[PDB]
């Protein structure tokens, strides 16, 4: 049995895979929303950073 | 009750009191481009007035030795008011048309043309007469504008396909004994939702006369056919720099 506090708080033996990602359908292509015009600041989803 | 009409679209009236009725073609109304049948994403322009409105083409002559004439759509108002810019600046395009032909003569004159909409009406040559070159036509032939253009062999329509067979699309007679006016409104023919305006052209518009004028020696012998035509539920997208063809 485990008794030390460095072993009972371990990620030793974790065998399960942590995904970050999760599949969802897409039997077609995605869908084109209606948009309007913005004039404001601070929201600019064109600007990235690659 | 019938006979006569008052056609308001924009800032243009027609009047008419020698009417026959109104032609719908295909038994549709024009309308706009569903969101189902689009594919194209951009947000196109619908100028209502500017460009839905009636355009007066030209005045033909019909004189005795008279064969037919053919106009083009929508070439005849890719160089005309704020429809030819529109279509000129933008690449995308979608409309219905009302299709408006006069003839005006007296009760002491007679004759009949037939006032059709043949959809795509591409446009044969003579192939040299033997049929052994393979010519074709010049660009002043299929897209000849409001002008229009003079049919050579008027019973094969300058296609190899007859005139009898015609009113199997739309159609009206001008009768000169009932009827001055021809009124037919076309939807939007196309297996696309859009198309091109200046590289395509969505139907024809053929006057013939069947039965040919004639009149006695002292009778006005100018009978004009006037061509008067307004789009319906215009539609434009694809906005870039105005190219002419």
């Amino acid at each position: 049995g485990d008794r030390v506090a460095d072993v009972i708080e371990s990620s030793i033996g974790d065998s399960v895979s942590r995904a970050l990602t999760q599949a969802l359908p897409a039997p077609t292509g995605q869908n084109t929303q209606v948009s309007s015009h913005r004039l404001d600041t601070g929201e600019v989803p064109a600007l990235q950073a690659a | 009750s019938d006979r006569v009409a008052q056609l308001t679209i924009g800032n243009s009236t027609i009047t008419t009191q020698e009417a026959a009725n109104i032609i719908v073609g295909y038994g549709e109304w024009p309308s706009y481009c569903s969101d189902d049948d689009a594919t194209a994403v951009d947000k196109p322009t619908r100028p209502d007035v500017s460009v839905n409105r009636f355009y007066t083409l030209d005045t033909k002559l019909w004189e005795k030795s008279s064969k037919g004439w053919y106009w083009k759509f929508p070439d005849v108002l890719t160089e005309t008011g704020v429809f030819g810019q529109n279509a000129q600046f933008h690449y995308l395009y979608r409309s219905g048309f009302c299709i408006h032909v006069q003839c005006n003569a007296s009760k002491f004159h007679q004759g009949a043309l037939l006032v059709a909409i043949l959809p795509e009406y591409v446009i044969g040559t003579v192939a040299g007469g033997t049929g052994t070159e393979d010519s074709h036509p010049p660009y002043k032939q299929t897209q000849p504008g409001a002008d229009g253009f003079e049919l050579q062999h008027p019973y094969v329509l300058d296609a190899g396909i007859p005139i009898s067979q015609l009113t199997v699309c739309h159609h009206q007679r001008i009768n000169l004994r009932t009827n001055n006016c021809a009124t037919i409104i076309v939807p939007y023919m196309n297996t696309l939702p859009f198309d091109s305006a200046l590289n395509h052209c969505n139907f024809g518009l053929l006057v013939v006369p069947i039965s040919p004028l004639d009149f006695d020696q002292g009778a006005t012998p100018v009978i004009p056919i006037t061509i008067t035509l307004a789009p319906m539920c215009s539609e434009f997208a694809g906005l870039r720099q105005a190219v002419t063809q």
